Formats: C-alpha cells, structure tokens, sequence
C-alpha cells in the first residue's frame, strides 16, 4: 500500500490483527509498521492553493 | 389517517357586529434563515490524479 503523507507517532491502538487504518471518508490515514509493531499517523503533506 | 386541516371557526358575522379587543400580547418569534455556505476548493489535478 503505497502514497504520499508525513508520518507521525499516533496514540490510536489498533486491535492486534489490524494493518490499515481508514476514516470515515475511508482514507488511509493510520498504517501499523510491519518490522516494528508500532503505529504510524498518516498526515497529507501540505499543500495550498497559490 | 386523513389529516385534519385545522379546527372549525365560524366566525360569528353579522352586518353589525364588530369585535374589538380589549388587551394585548407582546409576542417574540423566531426566524433562522441561513446566510452563507462553507467556502470550498478543489485542486482539481490533485483530486483527478494525485
Ligand atoms: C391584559 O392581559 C394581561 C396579561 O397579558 C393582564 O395582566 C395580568 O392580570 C392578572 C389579574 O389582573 C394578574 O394576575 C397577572 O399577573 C397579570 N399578568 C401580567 C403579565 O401582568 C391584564 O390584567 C389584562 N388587562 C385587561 C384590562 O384585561
Ligand atoms: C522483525 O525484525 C525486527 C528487527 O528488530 C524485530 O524487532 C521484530 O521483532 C521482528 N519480528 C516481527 C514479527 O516483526
């Protein structure tokens, strides 16, 4: 599962069997590491209109 | 059920009789009308293609 976002610490605790993290809109907005069990908040990288 | 309009009032006319009142209500009513909507933009690229 691929994208672009900033990477951040989350304090949501995901049930042990989850991966993926979606919200209401059912965006990935949360990803758990595969290597270390810890779970990463996914921001959009900043854009604006000019 | 088939609604009801409203409750009967045969206003008692007669070529004269008049009906005049002796007191008053100060009444304060409510009216909500909304005025503006939420201000959106679309990066239209971005939406169609990331
Ligand atoms: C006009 O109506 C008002 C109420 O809207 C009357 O005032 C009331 O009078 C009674 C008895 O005199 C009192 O017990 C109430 O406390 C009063 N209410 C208020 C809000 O003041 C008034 O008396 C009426 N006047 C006439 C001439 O009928
Ligand atoms: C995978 O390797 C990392 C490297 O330290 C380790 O922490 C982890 O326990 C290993 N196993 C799993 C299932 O992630």
């Amino acid at each position: 599962l691929t994208g672009t976002g900033v990477l951040t610490e989350s304090n949501k605790k995901f049930l042990p069997f989850q991966q993926f993290g979606r919200d209401i809109a059912d965006t990935t907005d949360a990803v758990r590491d595969p290597q270390t069990l810890e779970i990463l908040d996914i921001t959009p990288c900043s854009f604006g209109g000019v | 059920y088939t609604m009801s309009l409203g409750a009967e009032n045969s206003v008692a006319y007669s070529n004269n009789s008049i009906a005049i009142p002796t007191n008053f209500t100060i009444s304060v009513t409510t009216e909500i009308l909304p005025v503006s909507m939420t201000k959106t933009s679309v990066d239209c690229t971005m939406y169609i293609c990331g």
